[PDB]
DNA sequence: GGTGGGCGCCCGAACAGGGACTG
DNA sequence: GTCCCTGTTCGGGCGCCC
């Protein structure tokens, strides 16, 4: 049926005409079926409007399908905001006595189309053979590709569920698409007959409930995993072992990887995905990297081992622990006693030139958190790889404002640390080094160096370079060249800025090496001082590394 | 019958499409509470996705107790809004209330063909079901737009008590009424709850300080100790250009180890001496314009110390700040951060009458996390999420 | 082949912003 | 103004869902 809501209003972006094209072979008819059931109308030839046709079939081949190509209406209606704001997530269901899944019959077919808009989806048949003036529909109900058709249907799906979310404040129905799961608070069979009085709301209001009516059938489907009384399951992943492989067919991997990595802990995909850098194709082929073949054979190793989730509840409580894995990767997943997981995940986003292992660690505890408001809508308490005082530390020197919420240290290794701090204050007996270097941006030829009150000096010349390197360069030699404490006076801003922040990697040569020396150092002290300013001795060092540029 | 005003959007803008961000169950719950409330009385309507925009919302605990207020982040909507003297008093009043009115703008119906700006969108917990949208019909809290349309007849109800009381003044910006007076606290409030019983129908501005730049006494100075000397007055020269630094950067002349001692001279200590008076002097040139964006920008000292400036031209700063939190072993960087922001927006705003545009020194994700479970007042500060140079961090510091 | 919307993950394009520079 | 060099947004590919 088409259903008694109120139907919706939608108009084209303020200037537009409607679609209008033809196409062309047996074309097979359906479109008799849907005329008797009201869901197209047959038109006028004054109606100005066509839009392309064709066919194809089924997601499963169970049906050989019509569909229509409004990807030019498409382009022309207004926009929505779409109510989709997210997929609902297993690990986030907290368990109700009694329990259905049933879906929607045909429900976009099922939902009015605005008459006022229903002519601009006019679409025109070829012919009943090939060739005479052909026949011509709009549709009265939501049509099957266009822009409109899923936030409108789920509006006005959420629109109609209402008044039994309230009638019943209390039965839950998770709402996904033409999609259904119920819980209750009764028993079976004040559910099984509670679950009826809703079949027939929906019935009531032009929606059917074939079957399709997963019952008493734990398992439950739903959502693309396998739900439980007590666990769940994704539907099993295979991961596509295609003996040789091009970016697309990298892509399949990380993918379903990704998806791989809710619940099976572990999962990592650092090397896999440095692969697509560079890239201008989407077909080239990829030679498997090292790192990444011994990374992709980890993988797989992982999804083998079995795996459930489990469910929520107010009562118990959240937790969340994190674990370093490798090169700027984690894994996390929380709980709520012991070894029961409820959730798990993998943040490996790398954000900056230069990082150190405390941001990458504040990152994901944010990531882990909004996640968290997210699916059960509370933030969790934390055990984390890295000692109260450590945190304390950077949370003292860090100049921008940072902060961790309630944790408690774990001793998963390995453990997170500071590879090194700076000295606040100047260093007796320490060499003072002062560094300066320059750079031609004509010739991009440069110079960088040193000059120490023990009157020692370097000059090394760079070339193919910028200000910021060779700056970043004297502080290197000064570090190379000097023994095991020393201070260091450089002029350079973008320098003092980088390592007051403590990297341990980056993505730059020269920085992964200053990070080297400094973690080697004793003990450093880095001093700023304004540039061409006459100072000693960021003089001497000045002229020494400006003769040539 | 009672008349709406026809309004709409500077001139080639359209209306805002911003995301809704993950709410708590708390505040979602508090929200559905309010809305059921907000629609049954007429004042809000339930809308499609016809309407393409969309403003976010969430929901503050305005007190220790139990009656949550629901703010609109318009901040967006706003500064699409066609807009429009302040009271040079009220900064200098022994004591200052505010108060929330607030639910007063519902009186008012919104004009239609606008209200479908107005929408917004609630969430649902783990996403159980789509999200649900209203719109308003009456002029929204938060919004440039109610408290213009209202001022008319806010003018209507204060003409009395603005007459038989004299020496308050009383001032609107948003939600917030700002009322000032010389009472002494006590003979204050009796009069604050007196406006509050007449409307139906804690600041202390002498007191905010200016935290100057400061620079560093000592007995004894080393090549070091003058370097960070040279370079901060190198840069208090931007600001105050009766600054002298030569005679002094004289000292560290050939190629110094940090830590040799350095005896000051004859000039020497007495330069040093008259810049440590330029810097007492009122920073010559700063002349509020009403026009340009007032941008406040804020430095973590350490030990719950903030330090900020306000400022629309560089360099020129209106004010300099320091606004001390705690110092502890259940501290808050964001809680602070959030709360310093908050106490320097409400200056801001009681001296010039708009607010400022932050520039936060913070990581943005960090931020975006956390700052809704702090905040308590019914306006949003614009603001952009800087990177502090660590150099402009001493600058501005201070010295035990 | 020629179908829509949603969230996620990555990566590279476009920028924005600053801070140094030239003669 | 020009360079650098950071950050950010965005769109494309894939994953998964209806
Ligand atoms: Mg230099």
């Amino acid at each position: 049926p088409i259903s008694p809501i109120e139907t919706v209003p939608v108009k084209l972006k303020p200037g537009m005409d409607g679609p209008k094209v033809k196409q062309w072979k047996a074309l097979v008819e359906i479109c008799t079926e849907m005329e008797k059931e009201g869901k197209i109308s047959k038109i006028g030839p004054e109606n100005p409007y066509n839009t392309p046709v064709f066919a194809i079939k089924k997601k499963d081949s169970t049906k050989w399908r019509k569909l229509v190509d409004f990807r030019e209406l498409n382009k022309r209606t207004q926009d929505f905001w779409e109510v989709q704001l997210g997929i609902p997530h297993p690990a986030g269901l907290k368990k109700k006595k009694s329990v259905t899944v049933l879906d929607v019959g045909d429900a976009y077919f099922s939902v009015p189309l605005d008459e006022d808009f229903r002519k601009y989806t006019a679409f025109t048949i070829p012919s009943i053979n090939n060739e005479t003036p052909g026949i011509r529909y709009q549709y009265n109900v939501l049509p099957q590709g266009w822009k409109g058709s899923p936030a409108i249907f789920q509006s006005s799906m959420t629109k109609i569920l209402e008044p039994f979310r309230k009638q019943n404040p209390d039965i839950v129905i998770y709402q996904y698409m033409d999609d259904l799961y119920v819980g209750s608070d009764l028993e079976i069979g004040q559910h099984r007959t509670k679950i009826e009085e809703l079949r027939q709301h929906l019935l009531r209001w032009g929606l059917t409930t074939p079957d399709k009516k997963h019952q008493k059938e734990p398992p439950f489907l739903w959502m693309g995993y396998e739900l439980h009384p007590d666990k769940w399951t994704v539907q099993p992943i295979v991961l596509p072992e295609k003996d040789s492989w091009t970016v697309n067919d990298i892509c399949k991997l990380v993918g379903k990887l990704n998806w791989a990595s809710q619940i099976y802990p572990g999962i990592k995909v650092r090397q896999l995905s440095k692969l697509l850098r560079g890239t201008k194709a989407l077909t080239e082929v990829i030679p498997l990297t090292e790192e990444a073949e011994l990374e992709l054979a980890e993988n797989r190793e992982i999804l083998k081992e079995p795996v459930h989730g489990v469910y929520y509840d107010p009562s118990k409580d959240l937790i969340a622990e994190i674990q370093k894995q490798g090169q700027g990767q984690w894994t996390y997943q929380i709980y709520q006693e012991p070894f029961k997981n409820l959730k798990t995940g993998k943040y490996a986003r790398m954000r900056g030139a230069h990082t150190n292992d405390v941001k990458q660690l504040t990152e994901a505890v944010q990531k882990i958190t909004t996640e968290s408001i997210v699916i059960w809508g509370k933030t969790p308490k934390f055990k984390l790889p890295i000692q109260k005082e450590t945190w304390e530390t950077w949370w003292t020197e860090y100049w921008q404002a940072t902060w961790i919420p309630e944790w408690e240290f774990v001793n998963t290794p390995p453990l997170v640390k500071l590879w090194y701090q700076l000295e606040k204050e100047p260093i007796v007996g320490a060499e003072t080094f002062y560094v300066d270097g320059a750079a031609n941006r004509e010739t991009k030829l440069g110079k960088a160096g040193y000059v120490t009150n023990r009157g020692r000096q370097k000059v090394v010349t760079l070339t193919d370079t910028t200000n910021q390197k060779t700056e970043l360069q004297a502080i290197y030699l000064a570090l190379q060249d000097s023994g095991l404490e020393v201070n260091i006076v450089t002029d350079s801003q973008y320098a003092l800025g980088i390592i007051q922040a403590q990297p341990d990697q980056s993505e730059s040569e020269l920085v992964n090496q200053i990070i080297e020396q400094l973690i080697k150092k004793e003990k450093v002290y880095l001093a700023w001082v304004p540039a061409h300013k006459g100072i000693g001795g960021n003089e001497q060092v000045d002229k020494l590394v400006s003769a040539g540029i | 019958p009672i008349e709406t005003v026809p309004v709409k959007l500077k001139p080639g803008m359209d209306g805002p499409k911003v995301k809704q961000w993950p709410l708590t169950e708390e505040k979602i719950k508090a929200l559905v509470e309010i809305c059921t409330e907000m629609e049954k009385e007429g004042k809000i309507s339930k809308i499609g996705p016809e309407n393409p925009y969309n403003t976010p919302v969430f929901a503050i605990k305005k007190k220790d107790s139990t009656k949550w207020r629901k703010l609109v982040d318009f901040r967006e909507l706003n500064k699409r809004t066609q807009d429009f003297p302040h009271p040079a008093g009220l900064k200098k009043k022994k004591s200052v209330t505010v108060l929330d009115v607030g639910d007063a703008y519902f009186s008012v119906p919104l004009d239609e063909d606008f209200r479908k700006y107005t929408a917004f969108t609630i969430p649902s917990i783990n996403n159980e079901t789509p999200g649900i949208r209203y719109q308003y019909n009456v002029l929204p809290q938060g919004w440039k737009g109610s408290p213009a349309i209202f001022q008319s007849s806010m003018t209507k109800i204060l003409e009395p008590f603005r007459k038989q009381n004299p020496d308050i003044v009383i001032y609107q910006y948003m939600d917030d009424l700002y009322v000032g007076s010389d009472l002494e606290i006590g003979q204050h409030r009796t009069k604050i709850e007196e406006l509050r019983q007449h409307l139906l129908r804690e600041l202390h501005p002498d007191k905010w300080t200016v935290q100057p730049i400061v620079l560093p006494e000592k007995d004894s100075w080393t090549v070091n100790d003058i370097q960070k000397l040279v370079g901060k007055l190198n840069w208090a020269s931007q600001i105050y250009p009766g600054i002298k630094v030569r005679q002094l950067s004289k000292l560290l002349r050939g190629t110094k180890a940090l830590t040799e001692v350095i005896p000051l001279t004859e000039e020497a200590e007495l330069e040093l001496a008259e810049n440590r008076e330029i810097l007492k002097e009122p920073v010559h040139g700063v002349y509020y314009d009403p026009s340009k964006d007032l941008i406040a920008e804020i430095q973590k000292q350490g030990q719950g110390q903030w330090t900020y400036q306000i400022y629309q031209e560089p360099f020129k700063n209106l004010k300099t700040g320091k606004y001390a939190r705690m110092r502890g072993a259940h501290t808050n960087d964001v809680k602070q951060l959030t709360e310093a922001v908050q106490k320097i927006t409400t200056e801001s705003i009681v001296i010039w009458g708009k607010t400022p545009k932050f520039k936060l020194p913070i990581q943005k994700e960090t931020w975006e996390t956390w700052w809704t479970e702090y905040w308590q007042a019914t306006w949003i500060p614009e603001w952009e999420f800087v990177n502090t140079p660590p150099l402009v961090k001493l600058w501005y510091q201070l010295e035990k």
